[PDB]
RNA sequence: AAUAUUAAAA
C-alpha cells in the first residue's frame, strides 16, 4: 500500500499569515556511519546505556573514536560523521563506571551507510521515499546532548522543578519541559519544539508519600486492610533510597505485617534495626517495603527517588489541577517556545556542529486559509438557518430539523429529597418543557412517573418496572448527586439490558437552571429519541453526495496503566449526514489495530442499507487514535478489512474507499502572525484555519485544519493524513468536507476539533467502559447494546 | 427527514440484510 | 452526569 500523493494545493478561504513551531534544519549532502551497539548486561535503562557509551568515547580515543563526537540513541544505534577505524568485525570493550563501580561489556559492529544526500533528493524530487534511516540519524544527533543533560520521557525532556512547585496531591508533582521531534516538510527537515508538561512523583520521604496517598495529617494507628492495599497499588514498582547507611531499591510489595512483626532469617525488622544502626523506629506499627528474596525496608528510612514519571491515571481533581497549571494563551506559548529556542542554542551544540547541521532561529512563516463555515439548516415553523460566527452559533429563533414530540416520560431522582425537594423538580421540568417547545421538541405531558430512589441496585427493578407499566415510554430523566456508581448502572441497564432512552442530569444543574444548559440537554434528548437537530444545507456539499456514500468514524481506547482495549466504529445512516449507528468490541489490551473491523463494517453497511435502501458507492473512513510508527501496519490490516467486508457482502461490490487518519496528539502549534487577527482571550487562530503547505509532507496528501474556536490555552490543529483515496478527492473537496463534518456534531451548536464521525466513535468507546463496570465472552457481552438501542444515537 | 433524494431506490441487487 | 475547549494519554 503506497499512500496517495498530494493531488494539489487548496484554494478556498481567506488567507491568514501564520507562524508554526517548526524550525528549518539544514544538513550537508554527506554520508553518516551507523554502528550497532551491544551492552552487557543488556536490560539496563537507557540513561545507564548513555553513561556506558560516554565513558568509553572518553577513555578510548587513541585506539578508536579519536576526536570524533559520536551520537547515541540510548539503545543500539550510534552515529559518527566519519567512519571509525574498524572493519566489518566486532570490537569489544571492558568498561567500568562509577555510589559504587559497575563493570560493563560493550561490543560495536559496523552496520550500514546512511545517506543525507539521499534525504536531500527526496525533499526536492520526491522520486524516492523519504529515507527513515536518514531521518532517524538526524534526530539522534540533534537530541544527543539533551539526552545527557535532561530526563527523557518519550520525545520530551524535563528537568527537576527549581523554585516552582505544582503539587497534584497523591505524591505527584508537575515537571515542565519541552518536546523535540524532527520531521520532513516540503521545503526542508523541520525541528519541532514545543512546551511540554507531565506528572512526576515527589522526591519526598515514603512516610510523607504514604500520607498524601491516604490523606492523613499526622494519632497513631496501624494501616487498615483497605489502606494497606491502596498504598501498595501506588508504590509497587517504584524505586526508593535508604538513609540509614545510600543505596537504591525497587519496591515489589508491601508486607501484610508491621515492622515489629515482620521477620526474616528468626529476627524482626525492628530488632534488626536496633541491633545495628542503633535505630529505634518511630513507626513500627506500619508495614515494611519488600525490595522472591526476603529483604524488607521500613517506610521511615526510605525516600522516593526523584525523576520517576507517573504513568498511572490521575483522578478528576488531579487532571483538573494540572490543566490549570499548564494552560497558557497562544501568545504566551509563542514567547515560551521562543525562550526554549534561545536557551537551546542548537547551532552552538558541539554534536550538531560535528555533523554540520544548521538550525533556523525563528519560527517558520506560512500563509494558511480560513475556510468558510457551512450553513446549518434547521426546521420547525421558521425553517431558519444558522450562520456560524467564529465557529459558534446558537438556537435563538430556531427549531430542530426534525423535532421529537415527547408524550410519555418519567423522572428518577437519585439525590436525597433534602437536596432536591418537589418544589425544585417542578421548576426544572417547567423550564425544560418551555425550552423544549421553543426548540421544536414538545415535552407535552407531565411525568407519568416521578419517584425518589437511592442506590445503584434500584435502577434495574425500577427500569424493569417502567418498561412494563408505561406503554409508549420514550425517555427517563435521571437526576444524580454528582459522581456516583449509579451512572454506569443507569447506562448499563438502559443501553445494554432493557433498551430505554435515558438522560442523566446532575442535581447541581437542577437546583440552578441555566437556559443554555437546558438547551444543550434538548440537543441530546431530541437525538436520543431518533430526531435530527440540523442538517448541512444540501446544495453546498461535496459532489460525493450525488451517489450513496457512508461516513465511518473509528477509535481505539486502551486501559490505564487486566482491562481490555475497546474499539468503536460508527456509521452514517443517512445522506445529510446526521444519524449514526454504532458498533463496539473488546480486544486484548494495547492492540492498536481494530481486529474486528471487517465485521463491524459489515454491520454498519447492512444498517445503512436498511435505513436508506441504498448501497454506498463510496466509503469515507476517519480513523482516530493512531500512533505514528505503527501506521503502515494499521492501514495494511484495516484497509484490507474494509475491502474484505465489501467482498463478503456481494460478489462484485467494489465501492471506493477514502482512509483518513485524524491525529490530535501532536506538537504542531500554529499562531497568528498579525496580532490583530488573534481571537478571544486565548488569542488563538480562527476556526477553519487550514494549512497544506510549508510544514506538511513533501509529496503526500496531508493538511492541518483547526476547525474549532480556542476557548482556553493554545489550540491543537487537527492533522489529517489521507492514506488511501479510491475516490480521487481534490484538496479543496476533502478539506471543505472534513470542515463541514465538524459542524454536524449534535451535542453543541459549535464547530468541534475533529469530525463528528470520529468524535462519536470516541463517545461510543467511553460509554463501553461504563458498561464494563460491576472472561472474554462475558466482557464481549457487556458491551453489546440492546436491539432497540442499536438503532439510535444512545452515545450522545 | 428523507435521508434520500439520491433518487432511484433500486430493486436490482442482493438484499444483504 | 448540559456542553465545547484546554494538559496528559534484609
Amino acid at each position: 500500500f503506497q499512500a496517495p500523493r498530494r493531488p494539489g494545493i487548496g484554494t478556498v478561504g481567506k488567507p491568514i499569515k501564520l507562524l508554526a513551531n517548526y524550525f528549518e534544519v539544514d544538513i550537508p549532502k554527506i554520508d553518516v556511519y551507523h554502528y550497532e551497539v551491544d551492552i552487557k548486561p543488556d536490560k539496563c535503562p537507557r540513561r545507564v546505556n548513555r553513561e556506558v557509551v560516554e565513558y568509553m568515547v572518553q577513555h578510548f580515543k587513541p585506539q578508536i573514536f579519536g576526536d570524533r563526537k559520536p551520537v547515541y540513541d540510548g539503545k543500539k544505534n550510534i552515529y559518527t560523521v566519519t567512519a571509525l577505524p574498524i572493519g566489518n568485525e566486532r570490537v569489544d570493550f571492558e568498561v567500568t563506571i562509577p555510589g559504587k563501580d559497575r563493570i560493563f561489556k560493550v561490543s560495536i559492529k559496523w552496520l550500514a551507510i546512511v545517506s543525507w544526500r539521499m534525504l536531500h533528493e527526496a525533499l526536492v524530487s520526491g522520486q524516492i521515499p523519504v529515507p527513515l534511516e536518514s531521518v532517524q540519524a538526524l534526530d539522534v544527533a540533534m537530541r544527543h546532548l539533551a539526552s545527557m543533560r535532561y530526563t527523557p520521557v518519550g520525545r520530551s525532556f524535563f528537568s527537576p522543578p527549581e523554585g516552582y512547585y505544582h503539587p497534584l496531591g497523591g505524591g505527584r508533582e508537575v515537571w515542565f519541559g519541552f518536546h523535540q521531534s524532527v520531521r520532513p516538510a516540503m521545503w526542508k527537515m523541520m525541528l519541532n519544539i514545543d512546551v511540554s508538561a507531565t506528572a512526576f512523583y515527589k522526591a519526598q520521604p515514603v512516610i510523607e508519600f504514604m500520607c498524601e496517598v491516604l490523606d492523613i495529617r499526622n494519632q497513631p494507628k496501624p494501616l487498615t486492610d483497605s489502606q494497606r492495599v491502596r498504598f501498595t497499588k501506588e508504590i509497587k514498582g517504584l524505586k526508593v533510597e535508604v538513609t540509614h547507611c545510600k543505596r537504591k531499591y525497587r519496591v515489589c510489595n508491601v508486607t501484610r505485617r508491621p515492622a515489629s512483626h515482620q521477620t526474616f532469617p528468626e529476627c524482626t525488622v525492628a530488632q534488626y534495626f536496633k541491633q545495628k544502626y542503633n535505630l529505634q523506629l518511630k513507626y513500627p506499627h506500619l508495614p515494611c517495603l519488600q525490595v522472591q528474596k526476603h529483604t524488607y525496608l521500613p517506610l521511615e528510612v526510605c525516600n522516593i527517588v526523584a525523576g520517576q514519571r507517573c504513568i498511572k491515571k490521575l483522578t478528576d481533581n488531579q487532571t483538573s489541577t494540572m490543566i490549570k497549571a499548564t494552560a497558557r494563551s497562544a501568545p504566551d506559548r509563542q514567547e515560551e517556545i521562543s525562550r526554549l529556542m534561545k536557551n537551546a542554542s542548537y547551532n552552538l551544540d558541539p554534536y550538531i556542529q560535528e555533523f554540520g547541521i544548521k538550525v533556523k532561529d525563528d519560527m517558520t512563516e506560512v500563509t494558511g486559509r480560513v475556510l468558510p463555515a457551512p450553513i446549518l439548516q434547521y426546521g420547525g415553523r421558521n425553517r431558519a438557518i444558522a450562520t456560524p460566527n467564529q465557529g459558534v452559533w446558537d438556537m435563538r429563533g430556531k427549531q430542530f430539523y426534525n423535532g421529537i414530540e415527547i408524550k410519555v416520560w418519567a423522572i428518577a431522582c437519585f439525590a436525597p429529597q433534602k437536596q432536591c425537594r418537589e418544589e425544585v423538580l417542578k421548576n426544572f421540568t417547567d423550564q425544560l418543557r418551555k425550552i423544549s417547545k421553543d426548540a421544536g421538541m414538545p415535552i407535552q405531558g407531565q411525568p407519568c412517573f416521578c419517584k425518589y430512589a437511592q442506590g445503584a441496585d434500584s435502577v434495574e427493578p425500577m427500569f424493569r418496572h417502567l418498561k412494563n407499566t408505561y406503554s409508549g415510554l420514550q425517555l427517563i430523566i435521571v437526576i444524580l448527586p454528582g459522581k456516583t456508581p449509579v451512572y454506569a448502572e443507569v447506562k448499563r441497564v438502559g443501553d445494554t439490558l432493557l433498551g430505554m432512552a435515558t438522560q442523566c442530569v446532575q442535581v447541581k444543574n437542577v437546583v440552578k437552571t441555566s437556559p443554555q444548559t437546558l438547551s444543550n440537554l434538548c440537543l441530546k434528548i431530541n437525538v436520543k429519541l431518533g430526531g435530527i437537530n440540523n442538517i448541512l444545507v444540501p446544495h453546498q456539499r461535496s459532489a460525493v453526495f450525488q451517489q450513496p456514500v457512508i461516513f465511518l468514524g473509528a477509535d481505539v481506547t486502551h486501559p490505564p496503566a487486566k482491562k481490555p482495549s475497546i474499539t468503536a466504529v460508527v456509521g452514517s445512516m443517512d445522506a445529510h449526514p446526521s444519524r449514526y449507528c454504532a458498533t463496539v468490541r473488546v480486544q486484548r489490551p494495547r492492540q492498536e489495530i481494530i481486529e474486528d473491523l471487517s465485521y463491524m463494517v459489515r454491520e454498519l453497511l447492512i444498517q445503512f442499507y436498511k435505513s436508506t435502501r441504498f448501497k454506498p458507492t463510496r466509503i469515507i473512513f476517519y480513523r482516530d487514535g493512531v500512533p505514528e510508527g505503527q501506521l503502515p501496519q494499521i492501514l495494511h490490516y484495516e484497509l484490507l478489512a474494509i475491502r474484505d467486508a465489501c467482498i463478503k457482502l456481494e460478489k462484485d461490490y467494489q465501492p471506493g474507499i477514502t482512509y483518513i487518519v485524524v491525529q490530535k496528539r501532536h506538537h504542531t502549534r500554529l499562531f497568528c502572525a498579525d496580532k490583530n487577527e488573534r481571537i478571544g482571550k486565548s488569542g488563538n487562530i480562527p476556526a477553519g484555519t487550514t494549512v497544506d503547505t510549508n510544514i506538511t509532507h513533501p509529496f503526500e496528501f496531508d493538511f492541518y485544519l483547526c476547525s474549532h474556536a480556542g476557548i482556553q490555552g493554545t489550540s491543537r490543529p487537527s492533522h489529517y493524513y489521507v492514506l488511501w483515496d479510491d475516490n480521487r478527492f481534490t484538496a479543496d473537496e476533502l478539506q471543505i468536507l472534513t470542515y463541514q463534518l465538524c459542524h454536524t456534531y449534535v451535542r453543541c451548536t459549535r464547530s468541534v476539533s475533529i469530525p463528528a464521525p470520529a468524535y462519536y466513535a470516541r463517545l461510543v468507546a467511553f460509554r463501553a467502559r461504563y458498561h464494563l463496570v460491576d472472561d472474554p465472552q462475558a466482557l464481549a457481552k457487556a458491551v453489546q447494546v440492546h436491539q432497540d438501542t442499536l438503532r439510535t444515537m444512545y452515545f450522545a | 427527514n428523507g435521508t434520500s433524494a439520491w433518487g432511484k431506490p433500486i430493486d436490482s441487487g442482493p438484499s444483504w440484510g
